[PDB]
């Protein structure tokens, strides 16, 4: 993966990822927030827990960005609502969770 | 060791200082020197959090994206260009947001 560095929040993806562009609903924060444990809602669907090494080692990182891409019922697709360079850059926050 | 809500502290009052000039015509001197020292501050928010208060790598790199706007508004209070001190700083205040957003969903945080 190429991960992103730290610049201008207008091209970060933690803009995106904090719903830039989206409705609520279909934000990642507001599923995925609270540090990417979940949010009560996130769990209310399934959501997993992106801090959890148990949860980070049942994917590759291909699958991250296949997932992102696809959706995958409650979790909505995002292929075609973010570059394939920003979905890559998102597929490094998710990895990055769980790094301490 | 300081507490995540002290080094948010650290960083509300030079905020707002900061945010009563952006929307001036101005070139004061001494308020330009009031800039650099609350973009300072701020700076040294994030440093200190990265010194004491350990998360994860992203809660990090948020953090810097403050720092990045926040050199930035130094830069531009030195240049005096004041254009570039309130885009930077409509900047820096989406950066704090995107880690408020993230980190603490489901409270309402300024700014
Ligand atoms: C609620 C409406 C969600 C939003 C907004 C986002 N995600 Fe999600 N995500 C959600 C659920 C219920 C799940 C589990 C899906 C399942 O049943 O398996 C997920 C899962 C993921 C994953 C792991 C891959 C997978 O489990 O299929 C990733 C990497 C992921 N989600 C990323 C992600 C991103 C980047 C989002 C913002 C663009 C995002 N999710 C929003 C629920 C919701
Ligand atoms: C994550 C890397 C953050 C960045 C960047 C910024 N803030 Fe923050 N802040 C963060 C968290 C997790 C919390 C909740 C802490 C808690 O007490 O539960 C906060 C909170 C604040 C507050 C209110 C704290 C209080 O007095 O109760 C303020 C005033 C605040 N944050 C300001 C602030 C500003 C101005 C920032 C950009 C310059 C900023 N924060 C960035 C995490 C993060």
């Amino acid at each position: 993966l190429n991960e992103h560095t730290a610049g201008d929040t207008t091209k970060s993806p933690y803009t995106i990822y904090a719903g830039l562009g989206f409705a609520v609903q279909e934000s990642c924060y507001y599923c995925h927030g609270n540090g990417g444990k979940g949010t009560t809602e996130g769990l209310i669907f399934g959501v997993p827990d992106f801090t959890s090494t148990e949860f980070q080692s049942s994917m590759t990182d291909k699958q991250i960005i296949d997932h992102i891409n696809k959706g995958k019922g409650k979790m909505p697709s995002y292929q075609g609502k973010m570059s394939p360079e920003m979905i890559e850059k998102m597929a490094g926050v998710v990895r990055n969770f769980a790094v301490k | 060791a300081a507490t995540q809500q002290e080094i948010m502290k650290n960083m509300w009052d030079p905020f707002q200082s900061m945010r009563a000039v952006t929307g001036l015509m101005e070139l004061t001197s001494g308020q330009c020197t009031q800039l650099s020292k609350d973009a300072a501050a701020i700076l040294a928010g994030v440093k200190e959090s990265h010194d004491s208060i350990s998360v994860d790598k992203n809660y990090k790199v948020l953090n810097d994206e403050v720092a990045y706007h926040a050199a930035n508004i130094d830069a531009a209070a030195k240049a005096n260009d004041l254009e570039e001190v309130q885009v930077q700083f409509r900047r820096m205040t989406i950066a704090c947001r995107n880690c408020h957003k993230i980190y603490k969903t489901e409270q309402r945080l300024v700014p």
